[PDB]
């Protein structure tokens, strides 16, 4: 299949900034008829995708002239001359030349703000849950920026890879931060077999991990 | 060879 | 005036056969050069082309799904159909009907897309959530974990909606859903004043108010 590689996959901008997104194909997008069926789509949250550009550089009817597309062959670019608020969302490139038709993975146009360290809170299983043979441990990592963050669970020193469910909020419309919830779910048996529970987060804002912990026996 | 005239 | 409206079953179980319908107006599929197809997006993921069908009965499929796909049409009724056999949780997605012509004049691009029909695939029976209060071990953070429910949605408020600032309610994740919500208040607020997680799961007629007790 023709792989469509978008660079970057996330692009922080301030309103007014110029913005460029690269799309590269793994083979030529030129059809035997001589046209290059390279298209760019915008999907705003909660809406279907919208055509912006077709055949490399044609703007679709009604599309603002701040959008332009250029390139040839396997190498294509979308440019926004001045980003507006209505432009934020996920941009896909697409090739319609070869079967299967294929999209890039998506480039999220997001807003730039100052770095912000997560506020981290950890929570033991409730009595209610334990009463039922289940034990979940929860860690919230709230209001951070930029969005890249690693969360590690540690039990009595051991690193726990299995049984972790993660969920992210989209960028906050008001303060432009992200938040994340991580839940570690264990059998009650395994919960009662160990004592020290740690949620460990690595982020750009600290050289050293933010560590929040508790000991079961003190609960 | 997707369809295009 | 071009319209595209998709319809599907909403929910289906693995191994079952998904039948989708696109009903359109303001153009004919018997028109020389016209085609209509389907694209899907697994929620929170990217876009995947599935199939296209042409005015002249010619069809194009995504090879990964060839054995599972059938696209067809009733041009007189202004309808295109897609069939997907042996579905699995991996086929959970919004399915979009799109128009695309193979001639430049009629429009060789995905200009017109439906609003999309959501399809969820899971073996789950309606299942009420368990609702768990999360107490801490200048500001204090409390939480609420809503665990093991089907189908979506649940609604979650703090103090019946009275406490609205400082809340982060996280999108649900998975054959059952789990969701969580944090609330951050000034240290003097709690535990002096009560804070309660209110969770509703309409599908199972469930309503639970869970007060956060200090430990």
């Amino acid at each position: 299949d023709v792989l469509m590689t978008q660079t970057p996959l996330s692009l922080p901008v301030s309103l007014g900034d110029q913005a460029s997104i690269s799309c590269r194909s793994s083979q030529s997008i030129v059809h035997s008829n001589g046209n290059t069926y390279l298209e760019w789509y915008l999907q705003k949250p909660g809406q279907s995708p919208k055509l912006l550009i077709y055949k490399v550089s044609n703007r679709f009817s009604g599309v603002p002239d701040r959008f332009s597309g250029s390139g040839s062959g396997t190498d294509f670019t979308l440019k926004i001359s001045r980003v507006e608020a209505e432009d934020l969302g996920v941009y896909y490139c697409f090739q319609g030349s070869h079967v299967p038709l294929t999209f890039g993975a998506g480039t999220k146009l997001e807003l730039k703000r100052a770095d912000a360290a997560p506020t981290v809170s950890i929570f033991p299983p409730s009595s209610e849950q334990l009463t039922s043979g289940g034990a979940s441990v929860v860690c919230f990592l709230n209001n951070f920026y930029p969005k890249d963050i690693n969360v590690k669970w540690k039990i009595d020193g051991s690193e726990r890879q299995n049984g972790v469910l993660n969920s992210w909020t989209d960028q906050d419309s008001k303060d432009s931060t992200y938040s994340m919830s991580s839940t570690l779910t264990l059998t009650k048996d395994e919960y009662e077999r160990h004592n020290s529970y740690t949620c460990e987060a690595t982020h750009k804002t600290s050289t050293s991990p933010i560590v929040k912990s508790f000991n079961r026996n003190e609960c | 060879q997707f369809r295009h005239d | 005036a071009v319209t595209l409206k998709e319809s599907g079953p909403g929910i289906l179980k693995p191994s079952q056969t998904l039948s989708l319908t696109c009903s359109f107006s303001g153009f004919s599929l018997s028109t020389s050069g016209m085609g209509v197809g389907w694209i899907r997006q697994p929620s929170g993921k990217g876009l995947e082309w599935l199939a296209h069908i042409w005015w002249d009965d010619d069809r194009s499929y995504n090879p990964s799904l060839k054995s599972q796909l059938t696209i067809s049409k009733d041009a007189a009724r202004n309808q295109v159909f897609l069939r997907i056999t042996s579905v699995d949780t991996a086929d959970t997605a919004t399915y979009y009907c799109v128009r695309r012509a193979h001639t430049t004049v009629l429009g060789d691009w995905f200009a017109y897309w439906g609003q999309g029909t959501l399809v969820t695939v899971s073996a789950a029976k309606t299942t009420a959530p368990s609702v768990y209060p999360l107490a801490p071990v200048s500001s204090v953070t409390l939480g609420c974990l809503v665990k093991g429910y089907f189908p979506e949605p649940v609604t979650l408020t703090w103090n019946s909606g009275s406490l609205s600032s400082g809340v982060h309610t996280f999108p649900a994740v998975l054959d059952l859903y789990t969701l969580s919500s944090s609330v951050t208040v000034t240290s003097s607020t709690w535990p002096s004043q009560s804070i309660t997680c209110n969770v509703a799961h309409p599908a199972s007629s469930t309503k639970v108010d869970k007060k956060i007790e200090p430990r």
